[PDB]
Protein backbone atom coordinates (compact mmCIF):
# COMPACT_ATOMS: atom_id res chain seq x y z
CA UNK A 1 0.00 0.00 0.00
CA UNK A 2 2.64 2.24 -0.57
CA UNK A 3 2.19 5.14 -2.36
CA UNK A 4 4.07 9.13 -3.59
CA UNK A 5 2.48 11.86 -2.48
CA UNK A 6 2.73 14.69 -5.35
CA UNK A 7 1.75 17.62 -4.10
CA UNK A 8 -0.18 20.18 -5.76
CA UNK A 9 -1.19 18.44 -8.13
CA UNK A 10 -2.41 21.53 -10.11
CA UNK A 11 -0.55 24.96 -9.87
CA UNK A 12 -1.21 28.02 -11.74
CA UNK A 13 1.14 30.73 -10.93
CA UNK A 14 2.36 34.29 -12.56
CA UNK A 15 5.66 34.84 -13.58
CA UNK A 16 8.21 35.86 -11.19
CA UNK A 17 6.54 33.76 -8.61
CA UNK A 18 8.33 30.64 -7.12
CA UNK A 19 6.79 27.21 -6.99
CA UNK A 20 7.80 24.37 -4.82
CA UNK A 21 7.30 20.72 -5.49
CA UNK A 22 6.71 17.86 -2.89
CA UNK A 23 6.89 14.35 -3.04
CA UNK A 24 6.49 11.90 -0.30
CA UNK A 25 6.78 8.09 0.18
CA UNK A 26 3.69 7.23 2.22
CA UNK A 27 2.96 3.59 4.38
CA UNK A 28 6.31 2.16 4.01
CA UNK A 29 9.53 1.51 5.29
CA UNK A 30 11.22 1.55 1.91
CA UNK A 31 13.22 4.94 1.98
CA UNK A 32 12.80 7.72 -0.72
CA UNK A 33 16.65 8.72 -0.66
CA UNK A 34 17.40 8.82 -4.55
CA UNK A 35 14.99 11.35 -6.90
CA UNK A 36 15.30 12.63 -9.91
CA UNK A 37 12.79 15.09 -11.31
CA UNK A 38 11.19 15.05 -14.81
CA UNK A 39 9.22 18.04 -16.93
CA UNK A 40 7.01 17.76 -20.32
CA UNK A 41 6.67 21.57 -21.53
CA UNK A 42 3.01 22.27 -22.41
CA UNK A 43 2.71 21.34 -26.45
CA UNK A 44 5.79 18.97 -25.84
CA UNK A 45 6.15 15.52 -26.02
CA UNK A 46 9.88 15.79 -24.95
CA UNK A 47 10.21 14.59 -21.45
CA UNK A 48 13.22 16.38 -20.35
CA UNK A 49 15.39 16.06 -16.82
CA UNK A 50 15.39 18.58 -14.36
CA UNK A 51 18.70 20.13 -14.21
CA UNK A 52 19.26 21.47 -10.42
CA UNK A 53 21.35 24.91 -10.70
CA UNK A 54 20.36 28.54 -11.33
CA UNK A 55 16.48 28.36 -11.18
CA UNK A 56 16.17 25.06 -9.65
CA UNK A 57 16.88 23.97 -6.34
CA UNK A 58 15.69 20.60 -4.85
CA UNK A 59 16.10 19.32 -0.55
CA UNK A 60 15.52 16.27 0.89
CA UNK A 61 14.14 15.30 4.05
CA UNK A 62 15.06 11.78 4.78
CA UNK A 63 13.89 11.97 8.21
CA UNK A 64 10.41 12.10 6.73
CA UNK A 65 11.13 10.33 3.09
CA UNK A 66 10.30 13.68 1.29
CA UNK A 67 12.08 15.27 -1.46
CA UNK A 68 11.05 18.75 -2.97
CA UNK A 69 11.73 20.83 -6.16
CA UNK A 70 11.30 24.66 -5.87
CA UNK A 71 11.48 26.62 -9.12
CA UNK A 72 11.92 30.38 -8.93
CA UNK A 73 11.51 33.30 -10.95
CA UNK A 74 8.84 31.21 -12.92
CA UNK A 75 8.56 32.12 -16.31
CA UNK A 76 5.42 31.38 -19.12
CA UNK A 77 8.12 28.64 -20.83
CA UNK A 78 8.28 26.69 -17.59
CA UNK A 79 4.36 25.65 -18.74
CA UNK A 80 4.20 21.67 -18.22
CA UNK A 81 2.93 18.74 -16.31
CA UNK A 82 6.26 17.54 -13.57
CA UNK A 83 7.19 14.65 -12.11
CA UNK A 84 9.50 12.96 -9.26
CA UNK A 85 11.03 9.50 -10.55
CA UNK A 86 12.91 7.38 -8.33
CA UNK A 87 14.45 4.09 -7.31
CA UNK A 88 13.86 4.03 -3.51
CA UNK A 89 16.46 1.73 -0.98
CA UNK A 90 13.81 -1.49 -2.16
CA UNK A 91 14.57 -1.48 -5.31
CA UNK A 92 11.43 -0.15 -6.39
CA UNK A 93 10.39 2.05 -8.98
CA UNK A 94 8.23 5.33 -7.69
CA UNK A 95 6.77 7.92 -9.52
CA UNK A 96 4.43 10.96 -8.23
CA UNK A 97 1.11 11.40 -10.00
CA UNK A 98 2.64 15.12 -11.42
CA UNK A 99 1.85 18.52 -11.18
CA UNK A 100 0.44 20.41 -13.80
CA UNK A 101 1.89 23.72 -13.62
CA UNK A 102 0.30 26.51 -15.94
CA UNK A 103 2.09 30.02 -15.63
CA UNK A 104 -0.40 32.94 -16.82
CA UNK A 105 0.78 36.61 -16.46
CA UNK A 106 1.43 38.60 -14.82
CA UNK A 107 3.43 40.65 -17.64
CA UNK A 108 5.15 39.60 -21.13
CA UNK A 109 4.28 42.35 -21.63
CA UNK B 1 9.06 -5.67 -9.33
CA UNK B 2 7.41 -7.25 -12.23
CA UNK B 3 10.41 -9.31 -14.13
CA UNK B 4 11.92 -12.47 -12.62
CA UNK B 5 14.67 -14.64 -13.31
CA UNK B 6 12.41 -17.35 -13.87
CA UNK B 7 11.42 -14.83 -17.03
CA UNK B 8 15.37 -15.55 -18.62
CA UNK B 9 17.31 -18.66 -20.14
CA UNK B 10 20.84 -17.76 -19.41
CA UNK B 11 23.56 -18.46 -21.84
CA UNK B 12 27.24 -17.40 -21.23
CA UNK B 13 29.16 -14.81 -19.52
CA UNK B 14 29.46 -11.86 -21.56
CA UNK B 15 32.19 -10.78 -19.09
CA UNK B 16 32.91 -10.18 -15.16
CA UNK B 17 32.53 -6.74 -13.89
CA UNK B 18 33.52 -5.26 -10.23
CA UNK B 19 29.76 -6.14 -8.95
CA UNK B 20 29.10 -9.56 -10.55
CA UNK B 21 28.88 -10.78 -13.79
CA UNK B 22 27.05 -9.98 -16.97
CA UNK B 23 25.69 -12.76 -19.24
CA UNK B 24 24.15 -13.72 -22.21
CA UNK B 25 20.84 -14.62 -21.59
CA UNK B 26 17.18 -14.23 -23.56
CA UNK B 27 13.68 -13.95 -22.54
CA UNK B 28 11.58 -16.91 -22.76
CA UNK B 29 8.56 -15.63 -23.86
CA UNK B 30 9.61 -13.40 -26.89
CA UNK B 31 13.35 -15.04 -27.17
CA UNK B 32 14.64 -12.02 -27.41
CA UNK B 33 18.30 -11.78 -27.00
CA UNK B 34 19.49 -9.38 -24.00
CA UNK B 35 22.28 -8.82 -21.49
CA UNK B 36 21.67 -9.37 -17.78
CA UNK B 37 23.89 -7.67 -15.57
CA UNK B 38 24.42 -9.36 -11.90
CA UNK B 39 25.37 -7.28 -9.21
CA UNK B 40 25.42 -8.37 -5.36
CA UNK B 41 23.58 -5.94 -2.65
CA UNK B 42 26.70 -6.99 -0.30
CA UNK B 43 29.13 -6.11 -2.45
CA UNK B 44 27.67 -2.73 -3.47
CA UNK B 45 26.72 -2.19 0.03
CA UNK B 46 30.71 -3.04 0.71
CA UNK B 47 31.61 -0.52 -1.33
CA UNK B 48 28.77 1.72 -0.73
CA UNK B 49 27.84 2.41 -3.96
CA UNK B 50 24.33 0.81 -3.67
CA UNK B 51 22.12 4.37 -3.71
CA UNK B 52 24.64 5.87 -6.20
CA UNK B 53 23.70 3.37 -8.62
CA UNK B 54 19.45 3.32 -7.86
CA UNK B 55 19.88 7.31 -9.08
CA UNK B 56 21.88 6.11 -11.90
CA UNK B 57 19.71 3.52 -13.54
CA UNK B 58 16.58 5.83 -12.64
CA UNK B 59 18.28 8.79 -15.23
CA UNK B 60 19.63 5.68 -17.78
CA UNK B 61 16.00 4.29 -17.94
CA UNK B 62 15.07 7.52 -19.80
CA UNK B 63 17.39 7.38 -22.51
CA UNK B 64 16.93 6.06 -26.31
CA UNK B 65 19.74 6.58 -28.41
CA UNK B 66 21.47 4.05 -30.95
CA UNK B 67 24.88 5.10 -29.58
CA UNK B 68 23.58 4.79 -25.67
CA UNK B 69 23.00 1.55 -24.56
CA UNK B 70 19.84 0.69 -23.56
CA UNK B 71 18.64 0.04 -20.31
CA UNK B 72 15.58 -2.63 -20.38
CA UNK B 73 14.69 -2.77 -16.98
CA UNK B 74 15.47 -4.14 -13.55
CA UNK B 75 14.98 -6.46 -10.84
CA UNK B 76 15.92 -8.03 -7.36
CA UNK B 77 15.91 -11.12 -5.37
CA UNK B 78 17.16 -11.63 -1.69
CA UNK B 79 20.80 -10.82 -2.72
CA UNK B 80 21.28 -9.53 -5.90
CA UNK B 81 20.14 -6.67 -8.57
CA UNK B 82 19.59 -7.81 -12.19
CA UNK B 83 20.16 -5.50 -14.83
CA UNK B 84 18.30 -6.09 -18.39
CA UNK B 85 20.58 -4.52 -21.04
CA UNK B 86 20.76 -4.04 -24.84
CA UNK B 87 23.19 -6.51 -25.96
CA UNK B 88 26.30 -5.23 -28.09
CA UNK B 89 27.11 -8.34 -29.83
CA UNK B 90 31.20 -6.74 -31.40
CA UNK B 91 33.00 -5.74 -27.77
CA UNK B 92 33.84 -3.16 -26.55
CA UNK B 93 36.07 0.08 -28.38
CA UNK B 94 38.89 -0.99 -25.76
CA UNK B 95 39.25 -4.32 -27.32
CA UNK B 96 39.10 -3.44 -30.64
CA UNK B 97 42.01 -0.65 -30.11
CA UNK B 98 44.18 -3.58 -28.41
CA UNK B 99 43.64 -5.79 -31.71
CA UNK B 100 44.27 -2.94 -34.31
CA UNK B 101 46.74 -0.53 -32.39
CA UNK B 102 45.59 2.74 -33.85
CA UNK B 103 42.17 3.58 -36.06
CA UNK B 104 42.69 5.28 -39.12
CA UNK B 105 40.68 8.41 -40.08
CA UNK B 106 37.61 7.30 -41.14
CA UNK B 107 36.88 5.05 -37.99
CA UNK B 108 38.06 7.62 -35.82
CA UNK B 109 35.95 10.41 -36.88
CA UNK B 110 32.77 8.23 -37.77
CA UNK B 111 33.16 7.29 -33.87
CA UNK B 112 34.00 10.97 -32.79
CA UNK B 113 30.21 11.61 -34.57
CA UNK B 114 28.71 9.15 -33.06
CA UNK B 115 29.86 9.95 -29.28
CA UNK B 116 28.74 13.97 -30.36
CA UNK B 117 25.60 12.56 -31.55
CA UNK B 118 24.46 10.87 -28.32
CA UNK B 119 25.83 13.83 -26.39
CA UNK B 120 23.86 15.79 -28.04
CA UNK B 121 20.74 13.91 -27.52
CA UNK B 122 22.39 14.18 -23.90
CA UNK B 123 22.07 17.87 -23.33
CA UNK B 124 18.31 17.73 -25.30
CA UNK B 125 17.41 15.44 -22.24
CA UNK B 126 19.01 18.04 -19.73
CA UNK B 127 21.10 15.05 -18.74
CA UNK B 128 25.46 15.35 -18.41
CA UNK B 129 27.75 12.72 -18.88
CA UNK B 130 30.67 12.44 -17.06
CA UNK B 131 34.02 11.30 -18.44
CA UNK B 132 34.28 8.87 -21.25
CA UNK B 133 36.61 5.70 -21.51
CA UNK B 134 36.62 3.41 -24.26
CA UNK B 135 36.36 0.06 -21.93
CA UNK B 136 33.14 1.34 -21.47
CA UNK B 137 32.15 2.01 -25.31
CA UNK B 138 30.39 -1.38 -26.78
CA UNK B 139 29.59 -1.72 -30.65
CA UNK B 140 26.50 -2.86 -31.86
CA UNK B 141 26.14 -5.39 -34.92
CA UNK B 142 26.81 -2.65 -37.10
CA UNK B 143 29.45 -1.59 -35.15
CA UNK B 144 27.98 1.14 -34.08
CA UNK B 145 29.44 2.44 -30.82
CA UNK B 146 27.27 2.58 -27.42
CA UNK B 147 27.81 4.82 -24.46
CA UNK B 148 27.23 1.94 -21.78
CA UNK B 149 28.31 3.48 -18.29
CA UNK B 150 25.26 5.14 -16.97
CA UNK B 151 27.50 7.90 -15.38
CA UNK B 152 24.70 10.66 -15.38
CA UNK B 153 24.48 13.60 -13.59
CA UNK B 154 21.39 16.27 -12.66
CA UNK B 155 23.19 19.17 -11.02
CA UNK B 156 24.67 21.54 -13.41
CA UNK B 157 27.54 22.77 -12.07
CA UNK B 158 28.39 20.06 -10.39
CA UNK B 159 31.28 19.46 -7.42
CA UNK B 160 30.73 16.11 -7.25
CA UNK B 161 34.09 13.83 -6.95
CA UNK B 162 33.45 10.11 -8.14
CA UNK B 163 34.66 7.53 -8.69
CA UNK B 164 38.19 6.59 -7.53
CA UNK B 165 38.85 4.81 -11.22
CA UNK B 166 42.05 3.58 -12.72
CA UNK B 167 43.85 6.35 -14.05
CA UNK B 168 43.44 10.39 -14.01
CA UNK B 169 44.13 9.83 -18.13
CA UNK B 170 40.02 10.50 -19.12
CA UNK B 171 38.95 12.99 -16.53
CA UNK B 172 39.29 16.96 -17.50
CA UNK B 173 41.65 19.50 -15.28
CA UNK B 174 38.18 20.98 -13.69
CA UNK B 175 37.35 16.83 -12.20
CA UNK B 176 41.21 16.30 -11.15
CA UNK B 177 41.75 19.89 -9.52
CA UNK B 178 38.82 20.22 -7.39
CA UNK B 179 36.50 22.81 -9.52
CA UNK B 180 33.28 22.56 -10.56
CA UNK B 181 32.21 20.79 -13.61
CA UNK B 182 29.44 20.51 -16.28
CA UNK B 183 28.74 19.37 -19.82
CA UNK B 184 32.26 20.89 -20.79
CA UNK B 185 33.52 17.86 -19.77
CA UNK B 186 32.23 16.30 -22.92
CA UNK B 187 34.59 18.03 -25.05
CA UNK B 188 37.72 17.07 -23.23
CA UNK B 189 36.50 13.61 -23.54
CA UNK B 190 35.66 13.53 -27.12
CA UNK B 191 39.71 15.23 -27.15
CA UNK B 192 40.91 12.76 -25.34
CA UNK B 193 39.13 9.92 -27.18
CA UNK B 194 39.76 11.40 -30.43
CA UNK B 195 43.87 11.26 -29.87
CA UNK B 196 43.85 7.78 -28.32
CA UNK B 197 41.84 6.24 -30.90
CA UNK B 198 44.71 7.86 -33.88
CA UNK B 199 47.78 7.28 -31.62
CA UNK B 200 47.13 4.39 -29.70
CA UNK B 201 47.41 5.90 -26.43
CA UNK B 202 45.37 8.75 -24.52
CA UNK B 203 47.11 11.84 -24.24
CA UNK B 204 48.59 12.08 -21.00
CA UNK B 205 49.82 9.28 -19.97
CA UNK B 206 52.29 8.53 -18.01
CA UNK B 207 54.46 5.45 -15.96
CA UNK B 208 53.54 7.55 -12.81
CA UNK B 209 50.29 9.47 -10.96
CA UNK B 210 52.17 12.20 -10.26
CA UNK B 211 53.29 12.87 -13.95
CA UNK B 212 49.91 12.54 -15.39
CA UNK B 213 47.99 14.78 -12.95
CA UNK B 214 50.74 17.53 -13.98
CA UNK B 215 50.06 17.05 -17.59
CA UNK B 216 46.29 17.16 -17.19
CA UNK B 217 46.66 20.26 -15.44
CA UNK B 218 49.22 22.07 -17.68
CA UNK B 219 47.55 20.59 -21.13
CA UNK B 220 50.93 18.71 -21.80
CA UNK B 221 50.62 16.83 -24.80
CA UNK B 222 52.24 16.01 -27.64
CA UNK B 223 51.38 14.51 -31.57
CA UNK B 224 53.56 11.38 -33.77
CA UNK B 225 54.34 13.16 -36.75
CA UNK B 226 51.69 11.14 -38.40
CA UNK B 227 48.74 12.68 -36.78
CA UNK B 228 47.50 15.18 -39.49
CA UNK B 229 46.82 19.03 -39.25
CA UNK B 230 42.92 18.80 -39.87
CA UNK B 231 43.04 16.17 -36.52
CA UNK B 232 45.64 18.20 -34.67
CA UNK B 233 43.26 21.32 -35.06
CA UNK B 234 40.50 19.55 -33.86
CA UNK B 235 42.16 17.88 -30.92
CA UNK B 236 43.74 21.37 -29.92
CA UNK B 237 40.45 22.94 -29.84
CA UNK B 238 38.77 20.04 -27.77
CA UNK B 239 41.68 20.41 -24.98
CA UNK B 240 41.32 23.34 -23.44
CA UNK B 241 41.69 24.12 -19.87
CA UNK B 242 39.55 26.44 -19.60
CA UNK B 243 36.14 25.05 -19.87
CA UNK B 244 34.34 27.43 -21.41
CA UNK B 245 36.86 28.09 -24.55
CA UNK B 246 35.49 24.54 -25.65
CA UNK B 247 33.81 24.35 -28.68
CA UNK B 248 29.96 23.77 -29.09
CA UNK B 249 28.88 20.06 -29.89
CA UNK B 250 27.98 21.65 -33.31
CA UNK B 251 31.14 22.88 -33.86
CA UNK B 252 32.87 19.12 -33.63
CA UNK B 253 29.90 17.94 -35.93
CA UNK B 254 30.55 20.20 -38.45
CA UNK B 255 34.96 20.12 -38.31
CA UNK B 256 36.03 20.14 -41.45
CA UNK B 257 37.71 17.27 -40.43
CA UNK B 258 35.33 15.48 -39.33
CA UNK B 259 32.70 16.10 -42.28
CA UNK B 260 35.88 15.14 -44.51
CA UNK B 261 36.17 11.44 -42.90
CA UNK B 262 33.31 10.50 -41.16
CA UNK B 263 30.96 7.99 -43.09
CA UNK B 264 27.98 9.46 -41.25
N1 LIG C 1 25.45 -5.09 -22.63
C1 LIG C 1 26.55 -5.80 -22.94
N2 LIG C 1 26.72 -6.46 -24.11
C2 LIG C 1 27.85 -7.16 -24.36
N3 LIG C 1 28.87 -7.28 -23.47
C3 LIG C 1 28.79 -6.68 -22.26
C4 LIG C 1 27.61 -5.90 -21.92
N4 LIG C 1 27.77 -5.40 -20.69
C5 LIG C 1 29.00 -5.83 -20.26
N5 LIG C 1 29.59 -6.59 -21.21
C6 LIG C 1 30.91 -7.24 -21.08
O1 LIG C 1 30.97 -7.68 -19.73
C7 LIG C 1 32.13 -7.18 -19.08
C8 LIG C 1 31.70 -6.67 -17.71
O2 LIG C 1 31.74 -5.27 -17.85
P1 LIG C 1 30.88 -4.24 -16.97
O3 LIG C 1 29.50 -4.80 -16.78
O4 LIG C 1 31.07 -2.92 -17.67
O5 LIG C 1 31.71 -4.33 -15.59
P2 LIG C 1 31.82 -3.13 -14.52
O6 LIG C 1 30.47 -3.10 -13.82
O7 LIG C 1 32.96 -3.59 -13.65
O8 LIG C 1 32.12 -1.91 -15.35
C9 LIG C 1 32.64 -6.04 -19.95
O9 LIG C 1 34.06 -6.12 -20.09
C10 LIG C 1 32.00 -6.21 -21.30
O10 LIG C 1 32.97 -6.76 -22.20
Amino acid sequence: MARVDQTPRIATKETGESLTINCVLRDTACALDSTNWYRTKLGSTKEQTISIGGRYSETVDEGSNSASLTIRDLRVEDSGTYKCKAIDSCWLSREGAGTVLTVKGGAAA
Amino acid sequence: RQWALEDFEIGRPLGKGKFGNVYLAREKQSKFILALKVLFKAQLEKAGVEHQLRREVEIQSHLRHPNILRLYGYFHDATRVYLILEYAPLGTVYRELQKLSKFDEQRTATYITELANALSYCHSKRVIHRDIKPENLLLGSAGELKIADFGWSVHAPSSRRTTLAGTLDYLPPEMIEGRMHDEKVDLWSLGVLCYEFLVGKPPFEANTYQETYKRISRVEFTFPDFVTEGARDLISRLLKHNPSQRPMLREVLEHPWITANSSK
